């Protein structure tokens, strides 16, 4: 008859879509407490912080290659002092992947640090440079660790220098990006990035941006050029439309950003190297990425950076 | 079933209506739940930005030498920057410290065979081997170093020798006056006297018998730093490179401190490659057959033992 | 006035309520979605604890749970009135 | 080590 | 021819009789002077009785050393008998003793080559040359004596060297702490550091260039003494023999202030004999190929130096 | 006729016999005023006196042996110190004649040296022990002297001393005398001498007395044992007869006269070598004599005496 | 009585004389005696005195003119009267 | 001086 106006099936419709409704608010309430625990824990485990007994190799020198040069073949940390001035400071050598004489600039492999850090930390360096092995008076293994801006700088400034990035994914597949020529201006000129002959395996999202990326976007995610940007310090490629599109930010990486990204060496740790807009933050590329070449979404299992003088 | 379907349905949703006011006391609870369980992860994050804990430090007093370093206060035996006089860039080195005020700055130390001494003239010349703050580490200075301290202000410096077999029984051997030339003297090595020690002048050469020269043919005083890639020995056949060390051979030695680690003392002949004696051998003190467990070779202004007023 | 007439007298309540619901699924819509980035952060957060503090506590995440929640959500929000 |  | 033959006669003896009274006038007086000439020359006897002056005198003032002695109230340098502490037996040694105060006892001199240095092992040890007052005669003092003060008591000796070219320019060099060991020690030579002096530590060793090397092996702290019949010398064949002195080489010498004296100062290799320089060297100074005209060793108590108060 | 009395030819007899008489006592009386002369000269001669500058050799010891041995190697004066409680005293050396170390005790040379000298003189010493060369730094020359018998003594008892005497005539011939075993007693045994085991081409003077005398005569010439005569001190062989007889006299030497001597070193010295009774001051052996060998009237060009320690 | 009487009265007096010559020769013969003695001592003297002073008179001695004195003086005594 |  005229409107029937059968919502007594709603009497059917709701209390099945309120069974759910509840089920999930509920397992909500429940997920909450595991991780109100497994914080808990994990404070109590800060109480005593971990520790290591680095001992110190006799040989040193201005950097890892004059090290390698002056007898030093073991890859293990070493003490070093570019600049006569400089008070020597602690850094990790390969001596043994391009035939040696690497200085580790940054490193990543297990996510026991947090990157998401202010300018400051950036500047000095943070994280740990290298880990007591089994058990040996030496520290041969590299830690996650950032030498800092200003090292860096430096040394990219003695003279030719070249970069090696290596990165590797979850499944064991390993590809390197390489580039002859690497600079890193003072905190002056906002340790403004240069590089140049890149050779690699990896793609050139440095110096092209995105390959995937058309045009428009794809140019703005070139870091050739770019300044360097901590989440509380910007000065990526942007609209200043106030704190709101930044492309570092909160527990994000420093880095060189344009109108963002093509590579985040300093992205977040995701483990598995899978992730999705809904894990993320903010819903963007958190990630230790490079588009070129596994794309945005897959944080990399491993992430070095690492220097040597040309010497051509 | 008029008002009687509908009477169970006109009151049948304030049955299920305990389900919307009920579903937003978890939704205002859980959210806020979430809203401190942010701050309190926030707390942890803060607890860790700091890295671990590297039990090495290094003092920042700076000085000529460990017994300079001595004077400006020094009081614990530890690694140290020190740059000589003649020297252009500082270095790390190991300072033993007594309460007597005596600052030795050490620059050969061997104890478990952890490292191999068969290096090369650059790894000899530059240092190698690892540094630690409580000397429980081998280790080889290098000879440019030595040569800079050792001839800094050109003012005594004596030279000691502490052997320890493989039963804690220790001994020194001093020498007076001690010094290391430049690479261009393949850091040619001179002493003006073996000073006290009850270990023996073995770098006076020894006797071995073999031969009635042996004595001579095993003195290391006036002997050129050798390396097997870099003879400079006095024997026609390189013992650098049998021996494998380096050392200031004389148509070989009497005293090895840096050589073959072998462990409990007692080596033999078959042990060796060439046949010949290479371990850490002091022969005036044991035989060319026993190898030391425990060696540190440290230097300090001679006038720091010949004191007085 | 009181026969079928307050068929409407009943009406205007079924809208009121049922714009409530729509408003609670989009309020868990985005209370899921801010757990499940959450879960991350904190699993993220706790492995950087790894190279500061003595000890670290072994997690896993399971974004199944999550997922197949977020799908049940949409199954039921896609339903009109 | 004194060698012939 | 009576009483005139006899005339002539009787009054002849009168005329001869002037020569008995007049020859008994010449035996009076003669006889007299001689009475008085023995008298004379009695007392030449007497005038000629001393034996020659000989102008070298020594001194009755005794000490442990030229300072004490100069403490004591000596004002002139000249020779002395001291005996150090753990001396037996005394000896004989020449102070410099300046208006100051200051009481020198030196154990080296050289001055006009008319000494041989070229002496073996005993006389280095017990000395040789000539001791005058006026330190115008060259000499060595002895090993042992020189080790006998500067190890009595232990107390700080300062050694001074004082050169001289052949153009009376001089120069010293001191060193602190200076001593010198016992025999059984070969009379090793040790001091503590060079102190000031404008001559140059050539003790310090000096790098001649032949070889990288020479700057030890021309050090010579540390070293023992030296001779052609006693080795002791760093160098593998014996530079006291071939270099002709006694010193305390390592493999030879920087400074050698007993080796040959070169009139003029500048000499050659075909001069000598090995060919190597044995002149009296101080090449901190001089070339080693110029022996120094003068030389001189004088040793006094450190603290006569470090200025500070005195007592 | 009777005793015709011709002593008219002492007219002739006296006048010859007095033209002599008359031109000796005449040369005599030119004799004198010479003689006056040269005295009167040599007066003036020594208003000046002599002098020497005998430099000190570093070498020393209780004596000459004990300097030899300590390197001393050069004939001249030396200091030496035999008793550690003497004054130290210069006395020459001979380093050079049968192997060196004699200690010279007294010697003649030049007739440079008044020996004729009293008791004290010969007790303390006299004499000039040595001269400066052409013109050294140092006196090597011996000159004419008596080391005193006090210093003497005190040495030949010191342990067993051999004397060594030796002499030289005019004519260059040399001759010597040793013995083995020599002494001198203190004062107080009025330094009564003793030698044993002569060995030697001069003829034993000393023990033996003189070759040429017979009984009575020559064991009065011997001197062993005798005692030490100065002419002021008498202690010879002799018969008290008041001043009369005594073999030390005027100028005469000191010396261990028996009734009197067969050896004379003391003596006078006669230039040439040759004297007579006439010549002799009191008619006697005045000179510096050695029977055994020339026999009386003969003083030797060179006479020296010098001992050493024996050391069997 | 005064002839030849007078031979005596001139005798006693050539006797009282030629024993006046009789004891000067003998006189003489000591003077002589004591300078060839005194020239000696004197030779010696000086030659003594050598040692002591700064200079010493080159001399020598002749008792030759002293020895053939002697003998003229000899050769005269031995005549009688 | 110091010798080859
Ligand atoms: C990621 C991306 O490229 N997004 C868009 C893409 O559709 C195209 O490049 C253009 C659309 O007009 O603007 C931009
Ligand atoms: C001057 C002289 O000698 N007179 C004699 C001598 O001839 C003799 O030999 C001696 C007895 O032996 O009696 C005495
Ligand atoms: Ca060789
Ligand atoms: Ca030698």
């Amino acid at each position: 008859k005229h409107q029937l106006y059968i919502d007594e099936t709603v009497n059917s419709n709701i209390p099945t879509n309120l069974r759910v409704l509840r089920s999930i608010l509920e397992n909500l309430r429940s997920k909450i407490q595991k991780l109100e625990s497994d914080v808990s824990a994990q404070m109590e485990y800060c109480r005593t912080p971990c520790t290591v007994s680095c001992n110190i190799p006799v040989v040193s020198g201005k950097e890892c290659e004059e090290i390698i040069r002056k007898g030093g073949e073991t890859s293990e940390m070493y003490l070093i002092q570019p600049d006569s001035s400089v008070k020597p400071y602690r850094v990790y050598c390969d001596m043994n992947t391009e035939n040696g004489g690497w200085t580790v600039i940054q490193n990543r492999q297990d996510g026991s640090v947090d990157f998401g850090r202010k300018w400051d930390p950036y500047k000095q360096g943070f994280g740990n440079v290298a880990t007591n092995t089994d058990g040996k008076n030496y520290c041969g293994l590299p830690g996650e660790y950032w030498l800092g801006n200003d090292k860096i700088s430096q040394l990219t400034r003695m003279g030719p220098t070249e970069l090696l990035i290596e990165m590797e994914d979850w499944k064991g597949d390993k590809v390197k990006a390489h580039y002859g020529g690497f600079t890193v201006q003072n905190e002056a000129n906002k340790y403004q990035i240069s590089v140049n002959k890149y050779r690699g395996t990896a793609g050139n999202a440095l110096m092209d941006g995105a390959s995937q990326l058309m045009g428009e976007n794809r140019t703005m995610t070139i870091h050739n050029g770019m300044f360097f940007s901590t989440y509380d310090r910007d000065n990526d490629g942007w609209l200043t439309s106030d704190p709101r599109k930044q492309c570092s930010k909160e527990d994000g990486g420093g880095w060189w950003y344009n109108r963002c990204h093509a590579a985040n060496p300093n992205g977040r740790y995701y483990w598995g190297g899978q992730y999705t807009w809904d894990m993320a933050k903010h819903g963007t590329d958190d990630g230790v990425v490079w588009m070129n070449w596994k794309g945005s979404w897959y944080s990399m299992r491993k992430m070095s950076m690492k220097i040597r003088p040309f010497f051509p | 079933k008029m008002l009687e379907e509908i009477m169970k349905y006109e009151a049948s949703i304030l049955t299920h209506d305990s389900s919307i006011r009920y579903l937003q006391e978890i939704y205002n609870s859980n959210n806020q739940k979430i809203v401190n369980l942010k701050e309190k992860v926030a707390q942890l994050e803060a607890q860790c930005q700091e890295p671990c804990k590297d039990t090495v430090q290094i003092h920042d007093i700076t000085g000529k030498d460990c017994q300079d370093i001595a004077n400006k206060g020094a009081k614990q035996s530890g690694l140290y920057f020190i740059k000589p006089l003649k020297a252009n860039q500082q270095f790390l080195v190991y300072c033993e410290i007594d309460g007597s005020g005596n600052g030795w700055t050490v620059f050969q130390k061997r104890l478990d065979g952890s490292v191999d001494f068969k290096k090369n003239w650059i790894q000899y010349k530059e240092g190698f081997g690892h540094l630690s703050p409580t000397g429980t580490t081998e280790f080889w200075l290098g000879n440019e170093k030595i040569h800079l301290i050792s001839t800094q202000s050109a003012i005594p410096y004596a030279l000691r020798v502490e052997l320890e077999d493989w039963n804690g029984r220790t001994s020194t051997a001093d020498y007076a006056m001690f010094k290391v030339g430049p690479e261009a003297d393949k850091y040619r090595l001179t002493y003006a006297y073996f000073a006290g020690g009850d270990a023996g002048d073995a770098f006076d050469g020894f006797d071995f018998g073999d031969d009635p020269s042996d004595k001579f043919f095993t003195s290391h005083n006036g002997m050129q730093f050798s390396t097997w890639d870099n003879d400079n020995d006095k024997f026609e056949g390189n013992c650098a490179e049998q021996d494998g060390s380096g050392w200031w051979m004389n148509k070989c030695h009497a005293g090895h401190l840096n050589g073959v680690y072998y462990q409990g003392g007692t080596y033999s002949k078959a042990s060796t490659p060439n046949g010949y004696d290479n371990g850490i051998i002091w022969a005036t003190w044991k035989t060319r057959w026993y190898s030391m467990k425990k060696t540190t070779m440290k230097i300090i202004p001679f006038n720091r033992l010949t004191i007085g007023e | 006035e009181d026969l079928r007439s307050r068929i409407e007298v009943l009406k205007r309540k079924v809208i009121e309520k049922v714009q409530h619901i729509q408003l609670l699924q989009k309020n868990v819509r985005a209370q899921l979605v801010d757990m499940k980035r959450l879960e991350v952060d904190i699993d993220i957060k706790i492995r950087s604890c790894r190279g500061s503090c003595s000890r670290a506590l072994a997690r896993e995440v399971d974004l199944k749970d999550y997922e197949d929640q977020q799908k049940q959500l949409e199954q039921v929000i896609a339903k009109d009135l | 080590g004194p060698r012939p």
